[PDB]
């Protein structure tokens, strides 16, 4: 995954040449997922109390 | 949302349902030749369909969309799935580069 | 930082001592093309062209490996090269690049 | 002032992995049933791509098309760049159209070129190409045997209306698929090869293949103006372009016709070079790039 | 004391059973003095019969251990001894302590000579290398040659002669043989400047070296201050306080027929280097001169940087 | 040496690949053209080579005598290279012969043929056959040609070139169905 900044950035430093500039710097997120297998539209949950 | 799957291909049309339950509720058959993708034109069949979202963005009923579009692309050509960040655990084979 | 790149180098001048076995083997794929500063001893196996797996004079990702200890030493901001120093951090990375490609001119040969 | 520092380019002229598969000369009429070339491992072990006797033909399946707009960048960085390479390329095409190109393509669909040592020895090839935009075949075609030539190239009043399909699909007025086909009646014991692995062939499932990068190659064969020479011919575009068949860097980076040197004096210092020099710049226009620094 | 036609480098010169202390006040790695005396015996035995001149010294000190251990974890060192033989009474002798260490250092020198103006290049290299291995250098043996003989032998790299970009190049092809050493040089100019500069408190001069072989701080009112490389005093050469005296007036000194000046200590600073941080590697050589004028029988190395 | 005709070749430059395939090709089209009809009066021989350089060539000249080399080198025999190369034209033979040719000369000094032998017969294991081999009387080579398309091996391996006697008489020996050298001169300058 990657994305652009959504950071506020703070206004002693929010300026457009900044947010032009990270752009081309990308964010090298890889994150994790959980999908139902596309067969299904269920959950299941169980647990012992 | 076919990025570049869209461009360059000859016919596209979209298959939209909504799901009530395990069944189809209502159809909705398109077609992305004769509706841009610069302008946001006021149709015939899907306002009812940006009602239908509208309530379902308030929470007045819930809706379960399946958007299914079929690209006339070409017989064997080159679709465009996602790419991933690689590590550099690969040698000169092995699936390095994409 | 150029003490730093010669502290590398001598850190590259003790292993190139220490290594009886230097080939293919498990766990050298980043060794593979990371085996050009520590150059291991000839292998046997290599055919008469010898020079691409075993004999590899491509010091040239080292320029690669260099800019990537380069960028990962000092995370450098957008908004810290209004002086002439910083993008002068960025010169003298250049410099400490083209002293390790002029080091790095002759490794695997 | 400075170009963009990030900059690309779609490819245009988008191709298909050829599968094969043998098959019946006097058999293009309902060619549709035939088995594939199945590889077989057997004692080093080799590849060797057999033809059955009562089949001694080839058959390769692949197609092309266009994506059309080569004036657009994919992702071109800078604002005062874009708005002035749309209307270099427009008024490119609109001061001299790129019909030349189309024919140089249309004779490079001509030439069987896209079969390297598959294409030495045969009989007769005929290239077969057919005119789609939907399921239905709009207008079919035959080659010739006198027109195929290695290296030649001619114009025909059966081949002109499909270099001008082919102009005005790489305009932006009709985008039209091609599915692409070659005879080759090469011989039975003949080990005529298709591209391979990193000797591994390369296996599209259940027969043999070629890449699409390397069939990209024989249908760009365009650049005649290298400044050395053009008597052994054009080569496929490509900036800095060479090959390892001369093994020396045609295009040698030290005088102005270099791509990357005229290219950044067309756009700013706006050096314009002859017609002819120019369907390089656009033959490797069209075929995309990582560019700028 | 110029740079040399031709450098000589000899690239394991393993020893063994060295001296520690060398002078009173420091224990480490032993005087310079000791490889100019070193290379001045060498150039004796050889020099005269194959004409040649070496002036100065290039250390690069790979590997140093010293027989030192530590007593009950206090903030401090001993020496390991030698069993002294029995006295003439047969109890035991008057034991008296040195320290004794096993360097590894590498020479390269500087020549004035014929190496290959009318003799042949190898052949002077091999003879000098194959003759060096027979005299000691700080009061210890040299370990002969072994597995570390198979890349002893060396070439007879000339500096003065050569083309500018090869002259580059054949200095750094000399470096590439070098690498996990750290060389010595002197600080001369950093002596006299540091002192000169740190001038705002008392002008005492053998305070100087007497207050780097710590960390000094003026911490906050935790912040190590920018240590400018490894400060640590050097035998720097030899103040002799006394006038000159002749053979017959003091006995007992070693030959009848050169005269006799008792000496003193004198302490500089020498940094440690790595050999990818000089100008060039002429530049580095610790010479030898004597002032009998003054007291100053000093060793240096002209041109530092 | 004999020759009274000839032919001229050369192919033209591509983007494919370099000279060795086509060297192996052009043996192998010899080695029909010679071989594959039958016939005496014909020279063959790759005197474009590089012994001393460990390559093949970028040209070719496979002529033969007048009347039979008058007739030979106008058909597709050797087709499938009239688009981007050409073929010579009819002219005479020099005054003075040039009494020389290279056929298929070359070596096999490996323990798969030999040992082959001497283990499909002798039928013992690698100890006799080890010390009747030695390394010092055959390896690899490296002839005036380059790697064929044979799948018997995949790699690319030696050609098959050597040379002879270079003269400057004139060979009276009519050649074999090869087109190559017996002892007399052929046409080969």
């Amino acid at each position: 995954v990657r994305g652009t900044i959504s950071n506020r950035l703070k206004t002693k430093d929010r300026d457009p040449a900044k947010l032009d500039a990270s752009i081309q710097s990308p964010n090298l997120q890889t994150v994790d997922v959980a999908n139902l297998p596309s067969d299904a539209d269920t959950l299941k949950v169980r647990f012992t109390l | 949302f076919l990025w570049r799957n869209r461009v360059g291909a000859e016919a596209v049309e979209v298959r939209i349902n909504h799901i009530r339950q395990g069944e189809v509720a209502r159809a909705w058959r398109f077609d992305a030749l004769a509706i841009g993708l610069r302008d946001f034109k006021a149709d015939a069949e899907l306002d009812a369909l940006a009602e239908l979202i509208a309530s379902g963005l308030s929470g007045s009923g819930h809706v379960l969309l399946e958007v299914v579009a079929f690209a006339r692309i070409g017989d064997g050509q080159e679709v465009f799935p996602s790419q991933e960040l690689i590590l550099d655990k690969g040698d000169k084979k092995g699936q390095k580069s994409k | 930082v150029a003490q730093i790149c010669d502290e590398a180098l001598q850190y590259a001048a003790r292993l190139r001592e220490l290594e009886p076995g230097w080939s293919a083997t498990p766990g050298c794929q980043l060794h593979d093309a990371e085996q050009l500063w520590l150059d291991p001893l000839r292998a046997q196996t290599d055919e008469t062209f010898l020079q691409r797996r075993l004999r590899g004079d491509w010091p040239a990702e080292v320029g690669n490996r260099f800019a990537n200890w380069l960028n990962r030493a000092v995370s450098s901001d957008s908004q810290i090269l209004g002086s002439p120093e910083a993008a002068q951090w960025s010169q003298e990375l250049s410099k400490e690049l083209t002293m390790f490609k002029e080091i790095l001119e002759d490794e695997r040969d | 002032l400075s170009t963009a520092s990030v900059l690309a380019f779609e490819r245009k002229l988008d191709p298909s992995d050829a599968l094969m598969s043998a098959g019946a000369w006097a058999q293009r009429d309902a060619s549709q049933e035939w088995p594939a070339v199945t590889v077989r491992e057997k004692s080093q072990t080799v590849d060797v791509a057999n033809l059955p006797s009562d089949a001694d033909t080839l058959k390769v399946r692949f197609t092309l098309r266009v994506l059309g707009g080569a004036g657009t960048p994919s992702a071109c960085n800078d604002a005062a760049y874009r708005d002035k390479l749309l209307q270099t390329v427009a008024t490119y095409v609109n001061d001299q159209g790129f019909a030349e190109l189309a024919r140089r393509y249309a004779h490079n669909l001509a030439n069987a070129r896209f079969l390297w040592r598959n294409r030495v020895g045969a009989e007769a090839v005929e290239v077969r190409i057919n005119h789609i935009r939907q399921g239905e075949v709009a207008r079919a075609w035959r080659f010739d045997a006198l027109a195929i030539g290695l290296r030649d190239f001619k114009a025909d009043a059966e081949l002109d209306a499909l270099a001008e399909l082919i102009a005005s699909g790489l305009s932006g007025s009709g985008h039209v698929l091609l599915e692409v086909v070659a005879f080759a009646r090469i011989g039975d014991g003949q080990e005529v090869f298709p591209s391979q692995e990193l000797k591994t062939l390369y296996s599209v499932r259940d027969a043999a293949a070629i890449h699409s990068q390397k069939i990209g190659n024989a249908l760009r064969t365009i650049d005649t103006w290298y400044p050395d020479e053009d008597g052994l011919g054009p080569i496929a575009v490509e900036p800095y372009g060479s090959v390892t068949s001369q093994g020396k860097a045609y295009r040698q980076p030290k005088q102005k016709l270099d791509f990357y040197t005229l290219l950044d004096n067309w756009v700013l210092r706006d050096e314009a070079p002859a017609v002819e020099q120019q369907h390089y710049v656009i033959a490797n226009l069209i075929r995309g790039g990582v560019f700028g620094e | 004391v110029t740079d040399p036609e031709a450098l000589l480098l000899l690239p394991r010169l393993s020893i063994q059973n060295a001296n520690a202390i060398s002078s009173p006040l420091t224990w480490g790695f032993p005087s310079p003095g000791a490889f100019t005396g070193f290379v001045h015996a060498l150039q004796r035995r050889v020099g005269i019969s194959l004409d040649i001149e070496l002036d100065g010294v290039g250390i690069v000190c790979h590997r140093f251990e010293a027989q030192i251990s530590q007593p009950a974890g206090k903030r401090t060192k001993v020496f390991n001894l030698t069993r002294n033989p029995l006295n003439r009474d047969g109890s035991t002798a008057a034991i008296v302590e040195e320290g004794r260490a096993h360097l590894e250092v590498s020479l390269l020198l500087g020549v004035h000579g014929d190496g290959l103006d009318d003799h042949p290049a190898q052949e002077i290299a091999r003879q000098v290398q194959e003759q060096a291995g027979a005299m000691r250098l700080a009061g210890g043996s040299i370990l002969p040659w072994c597995n570390e003989r198979f890349p002893a032998p060396n070439a007879e790299l000339l500096m003065l002669g050569g083309s500018d970009e090869q002259r580059r190049k054949n200095q750094r092809r000399l470096t590439r043989r070098l690498l996990p050493g750290f060389a010595l040089v002197s600080r001369e100019a950093l002596l006299q400047q540091h002192l000169e500069t740190l001038r705002t408190t008392l002008p005492e001069a053998t305070t100087l070296d007497a207050l780097l072989d710590l960390c000094r701080i003026n911490f906050e009112p935790w912040q190590v201050r920018d240590k400018p490389g490894w400060l640590v005093p050097i035998p720097a050469g030899y103040n002799a306080l006394s006038p000159l005296y002749l053979p017959g007036e003091v006995r007992n000194a070693r030959d009848r027929e050169t005269p006799l000046r008792f000496v003193e200590n004198l302490f500089g600073l020498g940094e440690w280097l790595s050999p990818h941080r000089v100008a060039a590697l002429s530049d580095l050589l610790w010479y030898h001169h004597a002032e009998p004028d003054k007291g100053l029988y000093r060793w240096s190395t002209p041109r530092f940087v | 040496m004999a020759m009274d005709h000839y032919l001229d070749i050369r192919l033209r430059p591509d983007p494919e690949f370099p000279p060795a395939q086509l060297m192996s090709v052009l043996f192998g089209k010899l080695h029909q053209a010679l071989v594959a009809q039958g016939g005496d009066r014909i020279g063959v021989s790759f005197p474009d080579l590089d012994e001393s350089r460990s390559r093949l060539g970028e040209r070719l000249r496979i002529h033969a005598s007048a009347d039979d080399l008058r007739a030979l080198l106008a058909r597709p025999w050797l087709e499938g290279l009239r688009d981007h190369l050409q073929f010579g034209e009819p002219a005479v033979v020099p005054h003075p012969t040039p009494y020389r040719q290279v056929s298929r000369v070359q070596a096999k000094s490996n323990p798969e043929r030999l040992r082959r032998r001497l283990m499909r017969r002798h039928d013992l294991s690698e100890e006799e056959a080890r010390k009747r081999i030695p390394d010092t009387v055959a390896r690899a080579l490296d002839l005036p040609f380059v790697t064929l398309r044979s799948q018997s091996t995949g790699q690319h391996f030696r050609l098959f070139i050597r040379h002879g006697p270079l003269q400057v008489t004139a060979e009276e020996g009519g050649f074999t169905c090869y087109g190559l050298s017996k002892g007399g001169f052929v046409p080969w300058f």
